């Protein structure tokens, strides 16, 4: 049948090289956006225990040999729609240890500790508080995952895309290495019907998300007829800004790669 | 804790192996691939159409909760531990007297029983059994009243069901503000993932009225989306012109699948799209794979 | 049932559909409507009282027995004034009324809903007239980014039980596109508001999908056809 | 087919360009709409009008067949303007021989913003027009013409005016205390090229589209669509209004039709295909 | 109320036995077709690119009326008088320091200008009065009442230039009710004192969006626009007249709404019949 | 004439113009123009002060003199802090400014003119850029009929002296159809925003016509061809 591959990002080979946290004050994005139908599981997981463990080992069949890592290095996970649980029994499938990646809850309890009788300022400025003070005790080796933060215009009112990014996104991102950002890309994809002018206020926060970012994962299903074959369609692409490394010749690769979900398995094929 | 393994309702599913509960309907669950909705999920069934054909669906889920509940209170000769609570959100006083009859005429038991649309239940369901929750109320009293009937009942299984969502004669238009539905949502998916062990959730919606990008909202704060679709006039006419011969050999439309359960969150697309059909009969309501004639 | 039986019945008003909806455009008015349906009333026998709501009338019709000039005069008393006007909330043998209003582009959307909860009643039942070519404002007051409420239109065709779309017939030479650039444009030509014209009838079936048909009505020999 | 011949003015179906029967009654209130560009001024509309309700017949555009008066020579009417001034009126009118005593001005342009506008609200001005207006009416008793020409841009002045606030303070409240009225606007609003402004400036058509549905009668002057010589100067179309016709005779009806007329100095003439 | 009889500056007009005025370029004054633009009356001046054309027309306005009041020699009690105020709306007032100077039947009733020239002696404050577009509408409305009544019989020019420009106008005077009004006022006061007051104004349209543009448009009594032409028709007019650079017309001239004579019911619009020139010593319109 | 040259002179700063703006999207941003224009300077003598406010990045480029977080700040004090690191109307012949803009898409359209009406001066040359799909927001200017100001777009295209357009050049085997109905949808295909790409220059000029030129500019070799 067809050949098994190994996912690779940059020019040198390696999916999250380790040298962009011994750098100091170069911050770094990105942007991995998907539809609906295509929930990353294994792209987060991978990305985690590749920056843990050293290596991609859940998709490239331990094809490789281990990088040094897992000395102290430690990882930030919050998200907007699941809690805590969620991420643990996901997590402890690949003997992460516990000590090393943290999940904060964003979904229990939030509306009513939160929302009610606060003004925006004070949303922002306690969640914010709440990320520095997680990050804080991890300064040296943590990238920050955080998914679906657009959702927060949905529950405040009044929130526009510009205070969003003045006042949550872009001072989250100067106190950090690695931030990556997890979104839902429903919104362009709605047949025989228009948002560019009917909903923009949305697609305004997922534009300049992408112009911000160095890098570009799409999850897409089939373009053409089903194939059980296959579940969709992962694009490696450049993002808008330029890497903030000091190895002028690391340049993105961008590719395809026809990938197929099974019971906790995704085998990655060109074709 | 959770609740008590000695329930009778309540059966680990197949792959997951985690507690399982079945809609009172054998045809709905076997479409949901868990025979089944495992505790701490949801399921959205929109509907086309002006049609009505959800709440059939959402009396047969009360209806099953409350028959849970009735053979607990029997116990037969034994100590079975059914025990099932069932909250609602609505202002349709009338809906509690609406619930469908068991039906009584001519492996795991006692799961999923079987129902007569006809008959009516009875006696009447009793006040501690059943509540209802004004959706006119503000976000912050709804959540705290439902957080509170929550922890009253500390061993009962527990099915919060949300008949007509987004109705324009069941809600002022200042709940149609994104911010109120969204936060209201987002509490209840809270709650239902809190008390995980023992609290499922059921709603459905007409989409006719229903701006995609509330659509699309709505879809992914819930777990699963089936949407149901009828039958156009050339399909309906063909179809009667070859089949009135056996006036019980006709459907009624389609059924959608479009989000699973947890399936499709560890990143399985299963979308399927027309290949499935629904019958609304005399006395029951099933579903059966479509085939083109 | 020959769809003929039951246009004529719904005319006659025979039937218990609480609200009635008319679509017109400025090619195609509705007047010649209500006319057709007070004549449907008269023969039957049934002279059921009518009620008429002026907000763009100014000249009082035969047939109606109270009006009701609301133009210059707020919501709340409005609808004290229609309630006062309508039957006793109960009687089992009391005659059915009749209520038409000229037009429902002047109440704001965020009234509708309550005005026809309020108004409807099992003893009267409500025509009314919806204009397409107007459209509404919605400048006036602008919540947080959008307030998703559906709009007039689709707010009141979900919540009607019967949908009447009235078109006109052309008898000349020039193509309904044209004719649509022209009245686009506002250079009116001949051959509008014509007394024979094109009825498109929806009717809501109690359990399921609805029945929709289409006719020719001249409204001088009140003899309707259907077109096939 | 080719008729250089001018043809006389037929508006209804009994051949006359402005029948009685509206005066001899009450509660009989009609709406005659006359809409023009920017390109095509309907002065002698306006005198044509002006002339036969006050003389008795057109003179200007017709055969002169010299009929007599339609009612007394009290005869009386009204005009008021939002975009004209005093004198353009008197002297368009002293040009045909026209009493001074069976016609009234109201002027709708001087000082109109310094001693209406400021420091006043949106109820006290549209009250004081009507006011204004209502004096005129009660002044003299029926066989009184009203004719208002651009009241739209009322829209433009007051700031956070509607449409209907609008018909529901100003025009329908005149209108019930009027016989005939003339609504005569301009209409370059849907002549902008390229550019559907229904979908932005909706509130301007709106009053447009309502002001028509009212109507009996709809008289349209435009451009020729296709370019032509300069053998003809415009195109008049005559169609039937939205509403129906506030009269007794069953029989009557008003006649649709399109004429062509070329306009030379101070004298404009009517003639068919 | 009323003005000299003998005025030097006004003549009957030729098809309308009015009062006139000229504009400064008989070319003009040609092409409204009235010898001028008669007294009462108003022209609005389009231009539809990023250039600037329609400053000199109102240059040349300016000056005529000042050159008109210039005939005050210390020979005076003159049978002929050309008494003149003018009235500009605007906030340069460097405007009035550029005013070209002179170039050397009825006789001084118009003159030829030079661009290039100035005009020396500067004009002074009690002829020429500048007001300040910042203001409310009620102040500047007030303002020019004052102004007109104060005068007893002296010919008023007004002229705005440069109407709506953005980096001039505040976002606010941008509302349709405060320009509308203004226009409307400006008007009431044109049509009070017909007998004396003149009207000039000048707008570019690439910023003007159409629904404010008609409505303006509606408010002036006569509008000319005016069209550079592109690259290819530059390029194709600098290869035929290669031995004639003279002869290379900048664009076209359209004329739209007329005076009185529209007003009346007339048919008067001509597109793409005139092509004009910003020539050394005239604004030359011709055929094109 | 060589349109070459006429680019070169005004990438080096040599001209007069005080405002110099570049459009830009989601398949090619702009930073890359930034940096041609840097070099050319530099290269060639005209070693400007270059002056960087915040609004998107928070990585501080290596050229850049001075950097000023934008994105905290209200309107006053932002243009008084822009204000005191200039020279004060009397500038001095000795050196000039170079004030670059990140983003323009934030600042309300109704003191676009009010800054631009500050922060001008003879001895600077604001570089800004305008992202052609973030369209601007609504809560600032009341959307009623009686506000007729025009959008920002147009306005900042009117009131600019020289216009830079930046466009993507496609070497893949799909077309610009595709390529768009493709964005739209958000699915990024492969071979966008390279290093060579196509561009376009309006030049406006006080006694004429402007003019457009379109070049196709290679940011490796520096290398500037007529298309």
């Amino acid at each position: 049948s067809v050949q098994r591959q190994d996912l690779v990002l940059f020019s040198d080979q390696s999916v999250l090289p380790a040298h962009f946290f011994q750098d100091s004050n170069s911050h770094n994005l990105f942007f991995i956006t998907h539809q609906s139908c295509t929930q990353p599981l294994w792209m987060i997981n991978a990305l985690v225990e590749t920056h843990v463990l050293g290596s991609p080992s859940s998709l490239n069949e331990s094809s490789s040999s281990m990088l040094p890592s897992s000395t102290r290095s430690h990882a930030v996970l919050a998200s907007f729609i699941h809690e805590q649980n969620y991420f643990t029994n996901s997590l402890n499938k690949l003997k992460i240890p516990s000590n090393n990646y943290n999940v904060l809850d964003f979904l229990s309890d939030f509306i009513v500790n939160n929302i009610h009788n606060k003004p925006r300022d004070k949303i922002l400025s306690d969640v914010l508080a709440k990320f520095s003070a997680a990050i804080q005790n991890n300064p040296t080796d943590t990238i920050v995952i955080i998914e679906q933060p657009e959702l927060l215009l949905s529950l405040v009112s009044g929130l526009t895309c510009s205070e969003l990014n003045n006042k949550f996104i872009t001072p989250l991102l100067r106190q950090c290495k690695v931030l990556i950002i997890v979104s839902n890309s429903d919104i362009f994809n709605i047949d025989e019907y228009d948002a560019s002018v009917h909903s923009s206020n949305l697609q305004n926060f997922y534009k300049s998300s992408f112009i911000k970012s160095m890098i570009n994962l799409n999850l897409n299903p089939l373009k053409t007829g089903f194939a059980k074959d296959v579940t969709g369609s992962l694009h490696v692409c450049r993002g808008g800004a330029p890497i903030a490394t000091s190895n002028t010749s690391l340049h993105v690769v961008e590719n395809e790669y026809l990938y197929l979900n099974e019971k906790e398995s995704t085998k990655l094929f060109y074709r | 804790m959770g609740l008590d393994s000695s329930h009778v309702g309540v059966r680990p599913s197949p792959a997951t192996s985690q507690p399982t509960t079945s809609t009172g309907s054998a045809d709905l669950d076997s479409i949901l691939g868990h025979m089944g909705l495992p505790l701490g999920n949801s399921v959205l069934v929109e509907e086309q159409s002006t049609t009505e054909f959800h709440s059939i669906l959402g009396k047969l889920f009360a209806a099953q909760g409350i028959v849970h509940n009735r053979i607990s209170d029997s116990s037969a000769d034994k100590t079975r531990n059914g025990d099932t609570h069932v909250i609602v959100l609505s202002l349709n006083q009338m809906f509690a007297k609406e619930l469908p009859g068991i039906y009584k005429g001519s492996e795991y038991k006692d799961y999923n029983h079987q129902f007569d649309i006809t008959t009516r239940l009875m006696p009447a369901p009793i006040a501690s059994e059943l509540t209802f929750i004004a959706p006119t109320q503000p976000v912050s009293t709804i959540l705290s009243q439902i957080e509170q009937t929550i922890k009253r009942n500390d061993k009962k299984l527990i099915r919060i069901v949300i008949p007509s969502l987004l109705h324009p004669a069941m809600y002022p238009p200042k709940m149609f503000e994104s911010s109120e539905i969204i936060g209201l949502m987002h509490g209840v998916r809270s709650l239902v993932k809190k008390y995980y062990e023992r609290v499922v959730l059921f709603a459905s919606i007409s989409i006719d009225i229903i701006t995609p990008p509330l659509l699309v909202l709505l879809r992914n704060m819930f777990d699963s989306v089936i949407n149901l679709e009828p039958f156009n006039q050339e399909m309906t006419e063909f179809l009667e012109r070859v089949y009135k011969s056996q006036p019980g050999k006709i459907q009624h439309g389609l059924v959608h699948i479009l989000k699973l359960p947890v399936f499709t969150d560890r990143g399985e697309m299963r979308v399927l799209k027309s290949e499935w059909a629904f019958k609304n009969g005399r006395k029951k309501f099933e579903i059966e794979q479509w085939g083109i004639p | 049932h020959n769809p003929v039986i039951l246009l004529k019945r719904i005319l006659s008003l025979t039937e218990s559909s609480p609200f009635i909806l008319c679509l017109d455009s400025i090619a195609q008015t509705s007047y010649k409507l209500i006319q057709e349906f007070v004549h449907q009333s008269k023969s039957k026998g049934n002279e059921y009282p009518i009620v008429y709501i002026s907000f763009e009338t100014v000249n009082k019709p035969s047939y109606c027995t109270q009006f009701i000039d609301a133009t210059q005069m707020d919501f709340v008393h409005l609808v004290k004034q229609i309630i006062s006007y309508l039957p006793a909330a109960t009687a089992t043998q009391a005659k059915k009324h009749m209520v038409i209003i000229d037009s429902l582009n002047y109440i704001s959307t965020e009234y509708i809903t309550r005005f026809l909860s309020e108004i409807a009643s099992p003893h009267c039942t409500m025509v009314a007239t919806y204009h397409k070519d107007i459209k509404d404002e919605n400048r006036t007051v602008i919540p947080d980014w959008n307030n998703n409420y559906p709009d007039k239109l689709t707010l009141l065709q979900f919540m009607a039980t019967t949908i009447v779309d009235i078109d006109v017939v052309l008898t000349g030479t020039l193509d309904t596109e044209e004719v649509s650039e022209l009245l686009n444009e506002f250079r009116i030509p001949r051959g509008l508001n014509n007394d024979i014209f094109q009825l498109r009838l929806v009717n809501k079936r109690k359990s399921g999908r609805s029945l929709e048909y289409d006719f020719i009505v001249n409204s001088n020999t009140h003899e309707y056809e259907l077109l096939s």
